[PDB]
């Protein structure tokens, strides 16, 4: 059986052993095509270090997909990663980290599919935990961050269809994209009333915006926020800004750790590829090089698409969305303690919520 | 020895790049320079969006760019891998040329500013023709693509701020057959009709009100300038009413402002405390330029009053202010100046209009 290259970055240390032997179950691959995987290290995450990086890989061997992990907070990575299997044409799985973190409106002829939660089931998931506290009072604070109007009509949409007496108050739009001496957003958050506040940002943007919350005395008691996956991002970081008593929903290698990850990547592009292989008698030739795809654009093709958001394996679906999300990820909402150590109370799956508090926690 | 600060430039030829350090060789010599001097890096298109991304690193960002110009370049390459990479670290992209409204989101592009209005800010100049000529009453066409229904969004926004729009329908970009379309908005009162489609959009809305004679006496049709150019054109009804940027398409121009513009924002930004430098290169560095929202800040509160182009303000967009259009009018097949709206006012030459009909 014809052997797929399949590259996996691993960004920042990680355990290689542990990986390799988790993979062991590649004897445990049984399809009309067997992954050649090969274990590359990164060291830098800008945008030249990965493209470069990406780009000799693609050039040196034959790549069918790329498997990517990181040990970051930044959430650009995914946004270069779309942009890279976008112009080449590519699959490629962002599985952990920053490569991992909410990236809405993905290219059309994206490839790039990521391990987490949608920003609309986040978003649902935020006001199911609302909904059992009866905490039916809130307001949204959102930057021009993607995904912010996502953000903000599930929330709009979910509260006007609901029998339950839901009271929006206030949505802020913070622009971050200018300096803040001219204390604007101060003058903003000076609005706030409501006793939830749902934060939708970056991690590096809520630092601030929590600095700033502080100052006028909207981080304390009575005042709870909730903020997505992504501020929370490495929960091994917590920055000295966050409020204690901030709630998250997270998918921050919890249960399901990265060795296992790497596992359902290198199956979901090797599971993919037999399926296309088995029913057109041809899979996509991995591009020769990156620099030359103004030429050979009209013999590339996303087609590969149709069977990367559809395969099961061992028995669970993996299947992504369209917008490239994991369908039915296992969520943790977690709580930022007194400790500033970040606590499991809660779980999400199979659209219930089951918390652990039925009275909420005093920090 | 003074502080030498570069401005970057991704331009369309080497003659528009020699344009470019020129006219940073005048700015620091108009200017004060014995603090902060300018100094001129350049570099072309790259004949992809990846190529580009990294020349951006290579070429400018490696020279620690305080700014990068950019132009639309000759004959599928877009500012956009330019404003991605630039972006990252918030280093402020100038758009010299570009019209598509899609710059002007902020989600996608950060720190973009342009000295060319885009597309959907041609609504301006329709609203004021509207109440030059009293149409009250008018059916509004546009493509369901990002461009169109920004156009709607911006005349929208002017209406209900007077004239109405009776209503407004939206098409397929792509669509061939447009009769069903176009008879629906044959059955209502208003026969004022306008457009916003791409060049090949508006070949087939053009063809189709031929065959449904839409095109005749008392309908009248006003347009953009995309609706008048290439292809558009040889099909384009008589008596139909567009616009032209004054400059839209001279780079030499807005290079040349643009550089005005951005040496006075740097020698702004110098009178300021704890002003830090650009990141030398794009090889481990992922914390955006510190200084890079406030230089935004200033640029775009940036006036340039004596420029070539006219009158450099900035909207809230980054978008530029008070550009300035010719009405053109296809007259026996010609388009022919009939007026000048000058960025707030409509001047009407000696140039008589001819209505579709006429
Ligand atoms: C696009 O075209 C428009 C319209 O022509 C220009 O806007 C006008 O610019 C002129 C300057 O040339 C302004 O003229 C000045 O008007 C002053 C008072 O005007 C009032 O009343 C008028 C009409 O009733 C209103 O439009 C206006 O809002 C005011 O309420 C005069 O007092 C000024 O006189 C001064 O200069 C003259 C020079 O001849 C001296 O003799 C006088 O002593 C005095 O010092 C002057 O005439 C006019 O106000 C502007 N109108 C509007 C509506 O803005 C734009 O400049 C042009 N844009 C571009 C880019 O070219
Ligand atoms: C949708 C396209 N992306 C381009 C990102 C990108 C793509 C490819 C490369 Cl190669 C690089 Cl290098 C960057 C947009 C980019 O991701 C915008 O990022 C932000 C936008 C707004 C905010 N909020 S704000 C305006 O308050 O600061 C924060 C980040
Ligand atoms: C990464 O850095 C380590 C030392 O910290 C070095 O051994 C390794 O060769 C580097 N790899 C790359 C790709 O830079
Ligand atoms: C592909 O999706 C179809 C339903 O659209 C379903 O049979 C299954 O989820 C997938 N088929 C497989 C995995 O063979
Ligand atoms: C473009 O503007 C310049 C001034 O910078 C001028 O010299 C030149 O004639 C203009 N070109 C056209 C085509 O109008
Ligand atoms: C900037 O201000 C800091 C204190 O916040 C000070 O230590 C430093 O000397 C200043 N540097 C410049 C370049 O103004
Ligand atoms: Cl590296
Ligand atoms: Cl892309
Ligand atoms: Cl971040
Ligand atoms: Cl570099
Ligand atoms: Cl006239
Ligand atoms: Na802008």
């Amino acid at each position: 059986p014809p052997s797929i290259g399949i590259a996996v970055i691993l960004v920042g240390t990680s355990d290689e052993v542990a990986i390799k032997d988790a993979h062991e179950k590649d004897d445990f691959h049984h399809l009309s095509v067997v992954p050649r995987v090969e274990l590359v290290a990164m060291n830098e995450t800008d945008p030249k270090s990965i493209i470069t990086r990406i780009c000799d890989l693609m050039s040196d061997r034959k790549i069918q997909g790329v498997v990517f992990a990181d040990d970051t907070d930044q959430e650009a990575i995914a946004q270069i990663l779309d942009f890279i299997s976008a112009q080449t044409l590519t699959p490629i799985l962002g599985i952990h980290g920053g490569s991992s973190m909410i990236m809405a409106d993905k290219d059309e002829s994206s490839m790039f599919f990521q391990f987490g939660p949608s920003i609309e089931q986040q978003a649902s998931v935020m006001l199911n935990i609302m909904e059992e506290y009866d905490w039916y009072i809130f307001s949204i604070v959102t930057t021009y961050f993607p995904g912010y109007q996502d953000f903000v009509n599930k929330i709009r949409s979910t509260i006007e269809n609901s029998f339950v007496g839901w009271e929006l108050e206030e949505v802020l739009l913070l622009d971050m994209s200018l300096d803040d001496g001219d204390s604007k957003i101060q003058n903003q958050l000076k609005k706030l009333q409501s006793p939830i506040i749902l934060l939708y940002c970056t991690k590096e943007e809520a630092t601030y915006i929590f600095e700033v919350a502080n100052s006028v005395g909207l981080t304390g008691y009575g005042y709870t926020w909730i903020v997505p996956s992504l501020v929370a991002g490495d929960t091994d970081t917590v920055p000295s800004e966050f409020p204690t008593g901030l709630i998250s929903v997270s998918y921050d290698e919890w249960d399901y750790g990265l060795p296992a990850r790497v596992r359902d990547g290198i199956a979901i592009i090797t599971t993919a590829a037999s399926d296309m292989l088995s029913e057109h008698s041809f899979i996509p030739e991995p591009k020769s090089s990156c620099y030359n795809t103004h030429e050979k654009r009209i013999y590339q093709s996303n087609m590969l698409n149709r069977y990367l958001i559809n395969v099961t394996f061992e028995g669970r679906d993996l299947s992504f969305s369209e917008d490239g999300y994991q369908m039915h990820p296992k969520l943790v909402i977690i709580l930022l303690n007194k400790e500033r150590k970040w606590e499991r109370v809660g779980k999400w799956k199979d659209k219930s919520l089951q918390m652990k508090y039925y009275v909420w926690p005093r920090m | 020895d003074p502080k030498i600060v570069n401005i970057g430039a991704v331009l369309s030829t080497k003659k528009h790049e020699q344009i470019f350090r020129e006219a940073v060789n005048q700015a620091n010599k108009r200017h004060f320079t014995r603090k902060i001097q300018l100094q001129a890096t350049s570099v072309t298109h790259r004949p992809n969006a990846i190529q580009m991304a990294l020349s951006v690193c290579e070429d400018l960002i490696s020279s620690q760019v305080y700014a990068i110009l950019v132009s639309h370049p000759p004959a599928h390459l877009t500012p956009t891998p330019i404003s991605y990479t630039a972006g990252f670290y918030r280093i402020p992209v100038i758009g010299l040329t570009t019209r598509m409204s899609i710059y002007s989101d902020k989600s996608i592009h950060l720190s973009f500013l342009r000295t060319v209005p885009p597309y959907s800010h041609q609504a301006l100049v329709w609203f004021e023709m509207m109440r030059l000529f009293n149409w009250n009453h008018v059916i509004l066409i546009v493509s369901d693509d990002h461009e169109g229904r920004a156009a709607q969004k911006k005349l929208e926004t002017l209406l209900e701020g007077g004239p109405k729009a009776d209503k407004v329908l939206q098409f397929e970009p792509g669509t061939k057959n447009l009769t069903a379309l176009l008879l629906e908005a044959k059955e209502l009162e208003a026969r004022v009709i306008i457009l916003s489609a791409s060049e090949d959009d508006a070949t087939a809305v053009y063809k189709s009100a031929a065959m449904l004679d839409m095109t005749g006496a008392g309908y009248v049709w006003l347009v953009g300038e995309r609706e008048i150019s290439g292809s558009a054109l040889r099909y384009a009804p008589d008596g139909i009413i567009g616009l032209q940027l004054i400059n839209g398409k001279n780079e030499s121009a807005h290079i040349s402002d643009a550089v005005a513009v951005v040496a006075q924002a740097i020698h702004e930004l110098f009178e300021m405390e704890n002003i830090t430098d650009p990141p030398r290169g794009c090889v481990g560095n992922t914390n955006i330029w510190k200084t890079g929202p406030l230089f935004k800040r200033v640029l775009m509160s940036s006036k340039y009053p004596d420029g070539v182009t006219g009158r450099i303000e900035f909207n809230e967009d980054g978008d530029r202010k008070f550009a300035q259009y010719s009405i053109m009018n296809l007259q026996n097949r010609k388009l022919v100046q009939v007026g000048i709206f000058n960025g707030s006012y409509i001047i009407q030459n000696d140039r008589k209009i001819i209505w579709p009909g006429g």
